[PDB]
């Protein structure tokens, strides 16, 4: 399998941007395989 | 020039078309992505090969060519931007105020933004443009929407 | 997630 990368842009903060989404406050656990779960 | 700074798509191909499986950040000669994007395997960059150097399945992170370089931290207060690079779509900046993953080992910033699986590894930015973590390891809440940790490695 |  050919797994390869392709450039997709510069990393820059965008001034005056759409602010969106909420800000949830969650209780979570992280297991040794990298999975997060709700507690 | 196979490691010029920037954000990159991570693609796979076999005998037919390509699939975007994730995204990552090239900084200071090192490629940074999430472990579940590459399963820690080597990457091609043009005619060159990037070998895995550091990683951790619990953090769901991997770096290529050298140690993890991204060290900026969410300040716990300010809005951030997801530089989302979804499959088949141009990179776009999305501004949001993170919520919080509260864990037994401390709090982690978390962003409530939903994108296709292949957007995994897209960088999250502070107002200085520094990468404060990568998007794509998270949870699904009751209504089916998504919350991603702001996953950052140790430099 | 279109959790990963």
């Amino acid at each position: 399998v050919d797994m390869y990368i392709e450039r997709a842009g510069d990393i820059t903060w965008e001034k005056d941007a759409e602010v969106t989404g909420n800000s949830p406050r969650l209780d979570v656990a992280l297991d040794e395989s990298g999975d997060f779960s709700l507690v | 020039g196979e490691t010029t700074d920037g954000v990159y798509r991570v693609m796979t191909r076999r005998l037919l078309g390509s699939t975007q499986v994730g995204v990552g950040v090239m900084q200071e000669g090192v490629f940074h992505t999430m472990w579940h994007v590459t399963k820690g395997a080597a990457l091609r960059s043009g005619e060159g090969r990037l070998d895995p150097y550091w990683g951790d399945v619990k953090q769901d992170l991997v770096s290529y060519c050298g140690p993890w370089k991204l060290d900026a931290a969410w300040d716990g207060l300010s809005e951030v931007q997801l530089l989302a690079v979804p499959p088949g779509e141009r990179a776009k900046n999305i501004q949001t105020l993170p919520g919080i993953f509260k864990t037994k080992d401390g709090d982690i910033g978390a962003v409530a933004l939903d994108y296709p699986a292949g957007t995994s590894g897209s960088p999250i930015l502070d107002k200085c443009g520094r990468v404060i973590g990568l998007y794509g390891n998270g949870v699904v809440i009751k209504n089916g929407s998504y919350v991603s940790a702001i996953t950052q490695g140790k430099r | 997630k279109x959790k990963k």
